[PDB]
């Protein structure tokens, strides 16, 4: 229970609560607490809590922020989790006018990749993968956080929530209205934010729904029904959207090599069905320096 | 390795954690024996009223058999429940379900609402508490329907292998969860594990190959349910199948996700 954390500073606050960071009296342990309060509350225990909850107490994994206890204390929840120093938005942030090094964008990249194969292997969608979700600490960690919003995916997947993933990191087949969505809507989201460690600005910053699909076409050209079978029979595709060439990524990410510019365009593919695994962007030649395949058996 | 190879992830270790998880998650067909005042009947009797509720309120099968599930493994955690709990046990991880499960799910209101009176919000909240420390907040079971779901798109794989989006027949599907939503108003099914009861159910509309292929069961992991499940299955072959629903403000391509309810307590009794 409570007694023996105290409450050190707010950082952050949401829809169903407030966020803590949070220090053990005579352990020096330092943890983040959410804290619920359910006399507030008209449902209970939001929906999203128990998702984050239950999710998280199966995804035990390097790269995946720890769920480390759950208190109920009356009157109120608390989610206790390890704490991470800071914030990949605020890590840009303070290196934008140096540059973030490549082999520490390559290692997050790795470690991103490898916590997201991770959800994805247990079937768990992300889906709302930011630089403020990313947390990292003094030892070169990098970890997914807040599965506030994450939801578990069925074989074979049905209709989900449609507004999801803050906007600059959305793919284009929610923002196409499709159906249905999968996995590779995160990959999106990491696509984009590889891209933005490289040159320390948001790939795709739109203010609106439609202002987001132009940048997006603009940049990675509009899609047809050749690079993606069935855009032009999407809820929200026009026929009058402009034609616009693919811009060369020799221009949108100059400080890549070949093999990131491969693996970066590989995860912002526009078709799903091809749009790159976490997996298989895990044996991407980008990391060589870094990782080796597995004995392969049959 | 009833799994094509995956776009997504690795079908071995996809598959693998899929069978390990139905290994944290642990049934006892005996678990009534905990509560002497109780008797199998009442069970399948709070069972079948919440697959009416889950009807009335258009939710999926899915939260139906999340609640299921929340509810018999709650009870196997306590001790001596009376006849007069049970509705507030069973509507409360029903609405913890419609909460995981549903967009939109029903508001607290809405289940105080369907049970006449029976219950009030702030019991439905107590209860919630209750259940979910009780699980230790293991609330993301394999369910005996989600089997079924993987079972019946593996059977309707194309050449284009793509598991994820949905490509089987709406009104084959209805027909043998329909099976399984009799099969688990009895409680002794518990004993065979969940993916077992929906191979084994599928085997009962299909064959052994079939069974086989999409769930890689071999028969004599099925044999055993397979036997038990036979009365079950030759009553609602006796009665014939139901016929796919359309529900208002539903999408036809959903419409086959939806629970549904028949008199299976009167098919129960053989």
């Amino acid at each position: 229970s409570m007694e023996n954390f105290q409450k050190v500073e707010k950082i952050g606050e949401g829809t169903y609560g407030v966020v803590y960071k949070a220090r053990n009296k005579l352990t020096g342990e330092v943890v983040a607490l959410k804290k619920i309060r359910l006399d507030t509350e008209t449902e209970g225990v939001p929906s999203t809590a128990i998702r984050e909850i239950s999710l998280l107490k199966e995804l035990n994994h390097p790269n995946i922020v720890k769920l480390l206890d759950v208190i109920h204390t009356e009157n109120k929840l608390y989610l206790v989790f390890e704490f991470l120093h800071q914030d990949l938005k605020k890590f840009m942030d303070a290196s934008a006018l140096t540059g973030i090094p490549l082999p520490l964008i390559k290692s997050y990249l790795f470690q991103l990749l490898q916590g997201l194969a991770f959800c994805h292997s247990h079937r768990v969608l992300h889906r709302d993968l930011k630089p403020q979700n990313l947390l990292i600490n003094t030892e070169g960690a990098i970890k997914l956080a807040d599965f506030g919003l994450a939801r578990a995916f069925g074989v074979p997947v049905r209709t989900y929530t449609h507004e999801v993933v803050t906007l600059w990191y959305r793919a284009p087949e929610i923002l196409l209205g499709c159906k249905y969505y999968s996995t590779a809507v995160d990959i999106w989201s990491l696509g984009c934010i590889f891209a933005e460690m490289v040159t320390r600005r948001a790939l795709f910053p739109g203010d609106s729904e439609i202002d987001q699909l132009f940048r997006i076409f603009r940049t990675l050209g509009t899609p047809d029904e050749v690079v993606w079978p069935g855009v032009t029979s999407m809820p929200d595709y026009k026929p009058s959207f402009p034609k616009w060439a693919r811009q060369d990524f020799s221009k949108v990410v100059p400080p890549l090599d070949e093999d990131g510019r491969s693996l970066l365009s590989q995860m912002l593919h526009y078709d799903p069905n091809k749009r790159i695994s976490a997996k298989a962007a895990l044996a991407h030649p980008f990391f060589q320096d870094v990782t080796k395949p597995v004995p392969h058996l049959r | 390795s009833p799994l094509p190879v995956l776009s997504w992830a690795n079908r071995e270790e996809v598959w693998k954690i899929m069978l390990n998880k139905e290994k944290t998650y642990l049934r006892d067909q005996h678990f009534l024996e905990q509560h002497p005042l109780l008797q199998p009947k009442m069970r399948a009797i709070l069972l079948d009223w919440l697959m009416e509720v889950c009807e009335v309120y258009k939710l999926h099968r899915e939260t139906f058999y999340l609640a299921q599930d929340f509810f018999d493994r709650y009870m196997a955690t306590q001790e001596n429940v009376v006849k007069t709990l049970l509705q507030l046990i069973g509507i409360s991880s029903l609405f913890i379900a419609a909460k995981l499960e549903e967009i939109y799910p029903p508001k607290l209101h809405q289940f105080a609402y369907v049970t006449d009176g029976a219950c009030s919000g702030d019991e439905i909240l107590t209860m919630e508490l209750m259940i979910m420390k009780a699980l230790k907040w293991r609330l993301s079971p394999l369910t005996i329907v989600s089997w079924l779901n993987v079972y019946m798109q593996v059977a309707y794989l194309n050449d284009l292998h793509e598991v994820l989006l949905p490509q089987y027949p709406q009104q084959i599907f209805i027909q043998i969860a329909e099976l399984l939503d009799l099969c688990v108003l009895d409680v002794d099914c518990l004993e065979f594990p969940y993916g077992i009861l929906a191979a084994s159910a599928l085997y009962h509309f299909s064959s052994s190959e079939l069974m086989q292929k999409v769930s890689g069961y071999q028969w004599c992991d099925i044999e055993n349910c397979v036997k038990w499940m036979v009365p079950f299955a030759m009553v609602i072959r006796e009665t014939g199948s139901s016929k796919l629903k359309h529900f208002r403000g539903v999408a036809d391509e959903d419409a086959h996700n939806i629970q549904t309810h028949r008199d299976s307590l009167d098919l129960l009794d053989k």
